[PDB]
């Protein structure tokens, strides 16, 4: 379920709407 | 595919950006973070094991006006910590930014780098450089405008995050070339002293 957030390259969990880093979306 | 986040801190003016600016193929594909005011720099090196990817977060000089954001730290695998080896104060600050970076990030491998060493009025030298010992953490002289030593620290960090004490670069990224002379005599000189040092306690 983990994304790789499109703006800074963190990976994220799937519970996350937004980077934990960068607070981007998800896509 | 293996990539890392790297955190690259230290004092306004070590020349943080000068050094991951040296790696072209990071500076060409470096993609902005703007709610964070920061650049990260995919820095692809060639392993025996592999391609292993540093995504190296510079700041864009924030760091001049206090410590940084959470939000900066936040995930980082790895990090590397620069001072100028002609500025003490620079030095003397490494403290701090090892206990910001280490209170968001904990037990990562951390490597200290002093810059700027292709300049001969140096003035912190390696019988001065004590904090690295003290934490666990790897020493490398540097000079970011010569190229000199600049695969040291990226390759001490893919042994410690991998767990094989014998990867190897392949071959060098491509980088820029040397602004300056690094001095084969002092390169030579400087990586005695160390050595010393490191034999000193
Ligand atoms: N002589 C020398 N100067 C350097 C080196 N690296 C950076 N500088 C200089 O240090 C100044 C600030 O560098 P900069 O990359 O902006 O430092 P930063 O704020 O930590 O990112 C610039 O004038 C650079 O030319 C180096 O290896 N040797
Ligand atoms: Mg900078
Ligand atoms: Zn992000």
């Amino acid at each position: 379920g983990s994304w790789e957030c499109p703006v800074c390259c963190v990976s994220n969990k799937a519970e996350d709407s937004r980077c934990v880093s960068c607070t981007s979306e998800k896509p | 595919q293996v990539q890392f986040k790297l955190v690259l801190v230290g004092d306004g003016g070590t020349g943080k950006t000068t050094f991951v600016k040296r790696h072209l193929t990071g500076e060409s594909e470096k993609k902005y973070v703007a709610t964070l005011g920061v650049e990260v720099h995919p820095l692809v090196f060639h392993t025996n094991r592999g391609p292993i990817k540093f995504n190296v977060w510079d700041t864009a000089g924030q760091e001049k006006f206090g410590g940084l954001r959470d939000g900066y730290y936040i995930q980082a695998q790895c990090a590397i910590i620069m001072f100028d080896v002609t500025s003490r104060v620079t030095y003397k600050n490494v403290p701090n930014w090892h206990r910001d970076l280490v209170r968001v990030c904990e037990n990562i491998p951390i490597v200290l780098c002093g810059n700027k060493v292709d300049i001969k009025d140096r003035k912190v030298k390696a019988k001065s450089i004590v904090f690295h010992r003290k934490k666990n953490l790897q020493y490398y002289d540097i000079s970011a405008k010569s190229n000199y030593n600049f695969e040291k620290p990226f390759l001490w960090l893919a042994r410690k995050l991998i767990g094989d004490p014998n990867l190897e670069f392949v071959a060098m990224p491509a980088l820029a070339p040397p602004e300056v002379v690094m001095d084969p005599a002092l390169a030579a000189q400087y990586e005695h002293d160390l050595e010393v040092a490191q034999t000193t306690a």
